[PDB]
This record gives structure tokens, C-alpha cells and sequence, in this order.
């Protein structure tokens, strides 16, 4: 088993700049006269998709902008031009032996100037009211970077109990993030309380952004 | 073309097995070798055995021996793979690949994927609750629109907004899974000249129930 | 002198005619001339050099007839046994031509057909051309598309590999393509 | 004779090697060695027969010492004119190469490559297998198939023969399949 | 599927020329050749000329030099020959065919042919007359019938029974050239009780002048 | 011009003999190695049918039925179990030399059973007689072989003007013949005689057949 070692286990990279990224071997993936290092791109909720096999030969339908070299046990994978498309997590496999091993997989992220976010508060709908259920949804769109905190406080007093957050994907677009964190109560306490706030602390944003409602008029 | 479909999501039970097919069209389907590759949730790629479907050939990897089986179908040009005494740790999506000259090695075309959910828990059909702005109407120049899915099982989900005919900065967020029942939640932004001119509309689709649901938006 | 200058005169002309024409592709006859000679050709240049060496001028020259005999016994063996492992392989008579080292064998017409390869090779390709097949360029015979061979084996001293049909494609007027990829290289000698 | 067996010693040594190793694919250094000694032997011979023709035995000898120089004078005037025809038509170094008489042309990469065959063909075939140009069993290079060639020639020493692509197709990966038909024989040399 | 296809009947006066096109789909028209063999009315085949339309490479027969004109045209895949200064021996058919490997000394697919008329007269559109057994109609066990079509000029003139349907026992007879027009006929057999129970009809369709007609025979 | 002569120019088999047609040759036809010589199969009103190429090679998709032979000069196509489909021309064709050439064509006929004719007359129709014209026809079909001859009296008088007779190709079926012969008259000639018969003598009958009819019943 040719264990197959990658470095870094994540880049960031300006839109412009190049990418080099690394994989080692456990012994010697070179066979008789053949390299047999392949190299792969995976999107997420996609399946793999070839660059790069024998370790030099780019493969068809692919831009030229991935190029890889390398011998014996040191292989190297080089985008000299990214790109903002280029979001996904790399690979490399051997085929040398007869248990195939993939390598651990390096994330690509792509850096870019800062943003903030856009808040959103709702308030629980009727359907969910009478239910039984209460749960507040705070949306944070479009910032960047990925560094950021919410502070679910109810009445001016911190909520720590039910708070879910879920980040998503770097777009492919404009490469920027989105949030949201949902706050989940039964009927009894979201009546007795009136105020909600959600607060969005960023780093480029010194005083936090602040959205908020009121039960009485909503 | 060459192309490989696979099945379903399969949802089982431990100790229980459970049978994938990939079948493929656009070449002599006997010629070729398949790969059957494995991707755990929140892990990386990891391979199984490969099969010629002309005479019955197959390597494996040692670990998976018992695990896994592989046969083939030359008539009906499809190929299975079962998985035996399955656990936890099954939970994947397995895939098939295939090289465009029939080799071994290389892995050119592949297959969209398949998830096998190994749990105990019974399915549950999902509950849309709109999500309207009521806190001040959001009466900017881009009002911003929720839809919320709460309580379903087993994965996956899809929220789409107008049969999708809206697809202007629509965020859909990963499930969190809380107590065997998986929450999520999409937003969409419209110009305020938009909404609430035109009513817009959610459609979440559930095939593992069979569940349509095309809730509207309304203002509170 | 006479006798010695008519002997050295048709020494030459077998050198001539062996450099020239025994080929195989070319007259057979000198071909199989040229294996005979070759084959006595050893045993007399090792007793030659240990004769040189037992009757010597001086310990110099005992010293160079030794090593050219050991170097002299040393191609004897090195050839017999690279051509009875290729033997082993193959079970042809291509084995003992010290032109090829590669040899290339196809199951076709309930016989195996051996032919020497120029390189070794990950994929061989094939075409058809109105029913004659002709593999990695060699005139093999009369095939079709449904009757092509499905495994093919390419036999060297060190190493046995093995080929696999995939990839055919098909064009009007009974003729095709197909392709042989290496699946595996071990499990030597058949 | 102790002089004369390590002098007779060596000249088998080098009788050896050019039958085991002096060969194109082989070793390139003794093939051009090969050359050397091939083009020296000839006018040795002639001037060893003529030598035992004036200083002989008996008339008997002489005239087997005169036959053999005609013989040998045949053999040099014969390799001169083909190899002089040969490079005449083609103009290449394959041409003084006493293995092959025919010769594949093929404009690529702006220039010709030549390489030998093996016999003469009426259809010539050409594989891609993911952009790699294999004509006749030939690995010539990387080629698509919107970038083949679009005529070959085959020379030998007495004909020069025109080929003409025909029969193109495509199968998935950037390989493909080609045929090369011959359309005139006539038109001799370039 | 290669195949060829060629343009339609052609009338010329004597001291003109005319164009004949063959066009070919299925195979790149571009590496093969084209042969453009002739045959007259009542003698055998004979060989024109070839052509290779990736770079107009040509060879003639020495008879038809000047006579005969090859040109290619690659972009819209079609061939071309031109006669000039037509005479009366220069009425025939003329084919094209090709290789399946795209050779230029084996013909293995060809064209349906292009019929060539040098002549002075003008066209005539066909005269159909009806024949019916007016004797004593052969209540048999199969009656015939005939359909006669007299006087049109030039060939060909193509004689069919109920669109069709009805093409058995049908024998249609060469025409004959008298004083610049021609005259052919056709009998077909019907049952007894098929006829005069269901009206048969002979459709003639006369190509060159744009005139079909089906006349429909009736008993006296 | 390498000229080619076939023999015979007209060949009648029974259907289940072989069939042997020739192709003689001016000059050599063969090539380096090559023989170059082709024979085709033409049906009437369709274009030549390759069948052996090189003289000996068989075209993919003909029958296995048919075999040519020969080299040099003498060269010979064969047809052994023949077939009622089989009735056509068959050329010999070489591409040695640059102007191709063909052979004279050799008609192949089946012999059968001898069968007889079905006479029938026909009397001018009244679109011919108001347009002008009056051509009485008389149909021959299903008969073998093609000695036939008919007889074109009028009352009792033999007519030999405007008597046009043509025969069809040889059925590939049952292998039979027909012919039609026609007698064109003007409305004033038709007028004056009575009565009009069509006489057909085949070898297989002593005794003609005979189809009248008048002009009072019609």
C-alpha cells in the first residue's frame, strides 16, 4: 500500500497568482518506464474529474492551465493562472500496485477583498405557531471572509440553547460565503418574550450590524 | 456518447444487504473494465475491485473481500455490486468509472453517484413554513425571501423557487441533522417592485416519501 | 603462403555474405548459415584463447587470452540462457534470433502465431482493412471484427504480459479498429 | 603459431559480436562498426583473390581466384547502385542499411521521418489512441486527426509509390482510425 | 450508410452543354474519388474520368478530353461534370461510384444514374387511353386489363395501378420511338369478382411536362 | 487500352447448372502482385453490382454462389448453382493501366419448361376514336420461350403497316415473357372493315391461338 502524502492540507490563493500543490509516496510509483500518477478535481455533489494522468500528460476537454510533472516518489500539480472556478479539492492517485490509494485531498480556497454581510431577520409564521414550534431565522449573505459570529440575545439577555448555524460553499462566481443561524423555542417561550435581535460581529465590521423585531406589532 | 448511470438512494437496515446497479450505453459494455469507487460523508475517495464483464475477471482490495461482490450482465449491459452485513460505516456514495480505451488504470467517464443510508430510522415527510419578512417589510431596493424545511428523513431535499425560473442569488443552505430529523432552509433576494406584485413560490420535492409541496409566499 | 592467401581469400567471402544477405527477412538460407556458424563460432574462439593462453609468449599475454576466454564464455552463457527463458515464454523459434528480444503471440485460426515487436508497449492498436487482421503492423490474416482474438500476450526473458480486448469500432465495408490494453504484467512462463 | 592463434584468437572475438550485437535496434555503435567493416571488406578480398590469382598453385587455382574476384566485384558494384538508387529516392541514411529495402516517408512536424518495412503494401493503416500517430506499427508522434498527413510515399529501388489519406474516423478520447490507399507508381525519385 | 446521389433527367438541344451533379453523404467527401463511368442505350460501359476533391487531383480518359470536364466543390459536399458541345452520341446515363476505403481502382457504391437526351423536339405531355375488354368483358376466371399511353416525348413515363397497391401480375412494355413520340403500354390481372366490383386506376405520371394523371377504366 | 473479350455474348442455363463466362485480355493485367480484374452484375434499369475484385476476392454481401478464378490473361467467373434471380449482364473490368476498360457484357439466360401464351384483344376506345385515332392492341403473356410471331389479319386480309411488337425482360420469378403487339389505324379505316383478329403461333401449340372481335357487338 503506497501511501500517498499531500501538502498543504489547504491553500489560499489571490485570483491571479499560481497554486502548487504536492504528493508524496509510500515507495516508488514508477513501473516499467511508466509514472502512473493521476490527478484529480472534485466539486462538491459532483463526481471526480481528470487532469492530469502518467503524471505529465494533460487530459482532453481540460484548460491548459493545469500543468503537473515529477518523478519517482515526488509529484507536483501547478495551476499558474487561477481562477475563481477553480473552488474544489484536488487528489492524486497511483495504480502501480494493485490496491489503488487516493491521496488525503487539499482544499482550494480563493482570497479577495473583504465584504460584509447583509442581515435578515424573520419572525416564526403562523403554520409553525400552531404547530407548537417558534424557531427565528437570521440570514448573513454575501461576506467575505468566512470569520464571523452571531449573538442570538433575546430581551437583552444572551441565548445560548438551540442555535443552529450552517455555513455554505465558497461560490464559483464571485467567491464569497453565506450564513445562516436559526434559533429554535416552543410556543410558550417565544410568547413571553418581545424583543429578538440578531447581532452579526465581522471583522471588518468595527460596530456589529444589527437587525431586530418586536412580537407585539408582528 | 459514453455515459454510466447508476440507481437510487437505497435506505436500509444493519444487517441487511443491499444490491447497486451502473449500467452504461454508447459501447461494447463487455470491452471495458469498472472501478467502483467509494467516498465516505466527510472523508476522501477510496477504491473497491474492478470487473470485466466479457468473461468475469475481478481484483479487490482486500479489505472490502466479503464485503463487497461484484457480477456483471452482458445482455442487458448492466453491472452490480453488493454490499453484505452492512453497518454504519457503509454509508457512502459509491461510484462507477470506466476508461475511454477500455483499460484498467485509468478512470475517464464516471458515474453521478450513489447514496446508501445505513439507519434504523423511519421516513418522515418534510414541513414547509414560509418565511415572510415581517419585521419591517424590508421595504428596500432588494427584499430578501425565506422558505424553511424542517423535520424530514432520510436526505436529500430540493427547494426550487418559481419551477425554476428564479434562480437570482438563490442561497440554499446544508442540512443539520438533529435528532434523526434534518433541517433546512434557501433564501432568495427580489427587487421590491417584484414582490408582493408577484406571489413568489417555494417547490420542495421529496422523493424518498414521494412528497410535493408548493407553498407561497404572502405578506404577514 | 599460397595456401594460407587462398584460405584468408574464402574467409572473407563468408564474412562478406554473412554481413550482406543473412537476414531474415532476407535469404533464410544464410539466415539458418549464419545461426550454424554463430553456434560453432563459440567453442572455437574459447579453445583458441585457452590455447593462446597455455602456450604463451609472456605472462601478459596469458593474462589477455584468459580474459578474453572468460569474456568469450560469459556471451556463451549469457546467451543461451536469455534465449532458453524467452523459450520458456513463448515456446517459438523467434527465441534463439539474436535480432529480436520482444516477441508478440496471437491465438488466431486455433494455432498461436509468433512475431518480433520493435518496443515494448502499454497499448496495441488494430486494424482490419476488408477482413485481412493486422496487429502492431503485421500481416496476420484473414479476421473479422466479431472474430477477433480476446487476449493477446507479449513474451520478453524477464517479464510476461498480458492484453485485453477493449475500444472496437466498426466502418463500412468490413472493416475496423480495435485497441489491446495491459492488464497485468506478472504471472511469468505459461 | 603462438603469435598467429592470439591473432586468429581476436579475429573470431570480432566475428562474434557482429552476429550477436551489431544490429540497428540493438546497438547502434557496432552497428555503424558493422558498416565500417562491411564497406572495408570488399576491396580486401578483391586484392586477397587477385593476389592468390598472380601468385597461385596451379592454373586450377587461378582461375577459382579470378571467379572469385568477379564474384566479389559483383557483390560491391550491385550494394553501390541500390543503395545509390535507394538514397537517390528517398534521401536517407536508411538507405546504405543492408537489413531493409523498403522505405516508409511521412511529412510530419515539417519534416520527413523514414522508417523501414517489412513488406510492400497496397493499403497502408494509420491508429491515433489519445493523440499519438502509429502508422504501419511506427511510432512516429503526437498527431490529431484533423492534423494527419495528407500523402506518404513508400520508396525502394525501383519504384517509388503515392499514397493518399482515405477512410478517416473518430472514436472517443482523441483516437481515431486512418487508411492510406495507393493511387500511382510511377514518378520516379523526388 | 455511404451513399450517392445524383440530379434529374436532362433535355438539351445539340451545340449546348449541361451540368451533371452527384452528391454524397455518410463519409468525408473530401478523401475519396469519384469515377464517372458511362453507359450508352443499347452498348456497354465506359470510363470518363476521377477526380479528388481534396485537391482536384484529375485523370481522363484521352476519348473524353475536352468533351468532359471534372470540378469538386468540399463545402457543400457535391461533385460536378460538364459536357460540352453535345451531339446525339452523346445521350446515355451517366454514373458516379466510389470506394469503401476511398481508393480510386475499386467502384463498390454507385448512383441511380442521370439520363441525358440531345434532341430538337419539344416536350408533349402523355395521351392516356383506357382499355377494357368491349367484346364480352371475359367473365373468366381473371380478367385483364390494359391502360394505353401514347404520344409523349422524352423518356420516361411511369405507369402505376391504385397508387400501388395493386402490383401484382402488372407488366408494363417498353416504349417505342415513332416520328419523335412515344408509345408504351401495361396490362394487369385481376379476379373476376374483384373487378368491375372495386375501380381499379392507372396513374400516369409524366414527369418532364408536370402531368399526372389517373385516368380510371370502366367497363363499355 | 488493354481490350477485353468475353465469351459467350448470350449463355442459357437450366436452373441448377453451373454457369462459366470468360474474359480474355489484350496485354498482362497484372500488377506488382496485383491481378486488378473485376467483374460486375447489372439488372435492367439499375447500376452495376460489384461481385469479385482482383479476380478472386468476393465483394461482402454477395452470395457465396459466385467464384472467379484465373491470372495473367485467362480469367473466368462461375456461377454453380444458378437461381431464377441470377438474369443479368455480367462485365469484366481491369485498373492496370490508366484508361479502365470493360468487357462486351454476356447476357445470361435460364431455360425452363415451355409454357403458352394468354391472347387477349382489345377494341379502341371512344376517347381514341373521337380524338382521331383507332390502334386495336393484343396482349401475349406468360409464355416460353421468345420464338413467337403474330399474324395481323383484318376480314380475312393480312395487315402489314403500323404493327408494333415489344417484348418484355425475362421475369425473375418464373422466368416467362410477354409481348404486346398493337395495329394503328385511322377512325375511317377502322370504320369500313368488320371484323378483326389477332393469330398467335407459339412452337409448343400446332394450332394457333385466335382472339376476334366485330364491330356490331362492340
Amino acid at each position: 500500500d503506497i501511501v500517498l502524502t499531500q501538502s498543504p492540507a489547504s491553500l489560499t490563493v489571490s485570483l491571479g497568482q499560481r497554486a502548487t500543490i504536492s504528493c508524496r509516496a509510500s515507495e516508488s510509483v514508477d513501473s516499467f518506464g511508466n509514472s502512473f500518477m493521476h490527478w484529480y478535481q472534485q466539486k462538491p455533489g459532483q463526481p471526480p474529474k481528470l487532469l492530469i494522468y502518467r503524471a505529465s500528460n494533460l487530459e482532453s476537454g481540460i484548460p491548459a492551465r493545469f500543468s503537473g510533472s515529477g518523478s519517482r516518489t515526488d509529484f507536483t500539480l501547478t495551476i499558474n493562472p487561477v481562477e475563481a472556478d477553480d473552488v474544489a479539492t484536488y487528489y492524486c492517485q497511483q495504480s502501480s500496485e494493485d490496491p489503488y490509494t487516493f491521496g488525503g485531498g487539499t482544499k482550494l480556497e480563493i482570497k479577495r477583498a473583504d465584504a460584509a454581510p447583509t442581515v435578515s431577520i424573520f419572525p416564526p409564521s403562523s403554520e409553525q405557531l400552531t404547530s407548537g414550534g417558534a424557531s427565528v431565522v437570521c440570514f448573513l449573505n454575501n461576506f467575505y471572509p468566512k470569520d464571523i459570529n452571531v449573538k442570538w440575545k433575546i430581551d437583552g439577555s444572551e441565548r445560548q440553547n438551540g442555535v443552529l448555524n450552517s455555513w455554505t460553499d465558497q461560490d464559483s462566481k464571485d467567491s464569497t460565503y453565506s450564513m445562516s443561524s436559526t434559533l429554535t423555542l416552543t410556543k410558550d417561550e417565544y410568547e413571553r418574550h418581545n424583543s429578538y435581535t440578531c447581532e452579526a460581529t465581522h471583522k471588518t465590521s468595527t460596530s456589529p450590524i444589527v437587525k431586530s423585531f418586536n412580537r407585539n406589532e408582528c | 456518447e459514453v455515459q454510466l448511470q447508476q440507481s437510487g438512494a437505497e435506505l436500509v437496515r444493519p444487517g441487511s444487504s443491499v444490491k447497486i446497479s451502473c449500467k452504461g450505453s454508447g459501447y461494447v459494455f463487455s470491452n471495458y473494465w469498472m472501478n467502483w469507487v467509494k467516498q465516505r460523508p466527510g472523508q476522501g475517495l477510496e477504491w473497491i475491485g474492478q470487473i470485466y464483464p466479457g468473461d468475469g475477471d475481478t481484483n479487490y482490495n482486500g479489505k472490502f473481500k466479503g464485503k463487497a461482490t461484484l457480477t456483471a450482465d452482458k445482455s442487458s449491459s448492466t453491472a452490480y455490486m453488493q454490499l453484505s452485513s452492512l453497518t454504519s460505516e457503509d454509508s457512502a456514495v459509491y461510484f462507477c468509472a470506466s476508461g475511454y480505451l477500455g483499460e484498467n488504470y485509468v478512470m475517464d467517464f464516471w458515474g453521478q453517484g450513489t447514496s446508501v443510508t445505513v439507519s434504523s430510522a423511519k421516513t418522515t415527510p418534510p414541513s414547509v413554513y414560509p418565511l415572510a419578512p415581517g419585521s419591517a417589510a424590508q421595504t428596500n431596493s432588494m427584499v430578501t425571501l425565506g422558505c424553511l424545511v424542517k423535520g424530514y428523513f432520510p436526505e436529500p431535499v430540493t427547494v426550487t423557487w418559481n419551477s425554476g425560473s428564479l434562480s437570482s442569488g438563490v442561497h440554499t443552505f446544508p442540512a443539520v441533522l438533529q435528532s434523526d430529523l434534518y433541517t433546512l432552509s434557501s433564501s432568495v433576494t427580489v427587487p421590491s417592485s417584484t414582490w408582493p406584485s408577484e406571489t413568489v413560490t417555494c417547490n420542495v420535492a421529496h422523493p424518498a416519501s414521494s412528497t410535493k409541496v408548493d407553498k407561497k409566499i404572502v405578506p404577514r | 603462403l599460397e595456401q594460407w592467401n587462398l584460405v584468408i581469400g574464402f574467409l572473407f567471402l563468408t564474412w562478406i555474405c554473412l554481413l550482406q544477405f543473412a537476414y531474415a527477412n532476407r535469404n533464410r538460407f544464410l539466415y539458418i548459415i549464419k545461426l550454424i556458424f554463430l553456434w560453432l563460432l563459440w567453442p572455437v574462439t574459447l579453445a583458441c584463447f585457452v590455447l593462446a593462453a597455455v602456450y604463451r609468449i609472456n605472462w601478459i599475454t596469458g593474462g589477455i587470452a584468459i580474459a578474453m576466454a572468460c569474456l568469450v564464455g560469459l556471451m556463451w552463457l549469457s546467451y543461451f540462457i536469455a534465449s532458453f527463458r524467452l523459450f520458456a515464454r513463448t515456446r517459438s523459434m523467434w527465441s534463439f534470433n539474436p535480432e529480436t528480444n520482444i516477441l508478440l503471440n496471437v491465438p488466431l485460426h486455433g494455432t498461436i502465431l509468433t512475431r518480433p515487436l520493435l518496443e515494448s508497449e502499454l497499448v496495441i492498436g488494430a486494424v482490419i482493412l476488408r477482413g485481412h487482421l493486422r496487429i502492431a503492423g503485421h500481416h496476420l490474416g484473414r479476421c473479422d471484427i466479431k472474430d477477433l482474438p480476446k487476449e493477446i500476450t507479449v513474451a520478453t526473458s524477464r517479464t510476461l504480459s498480458y492484453y485485453k480486448l477493449g475500444a472496437s469500432q466498426r466502418v463500412a465495408g468490413d472493416s475496423g479498429f480495435a485497441a489491446y490494453s495491459r492488464y497485468r504484467i506478472g504471472n511469468y512462463k505459461l
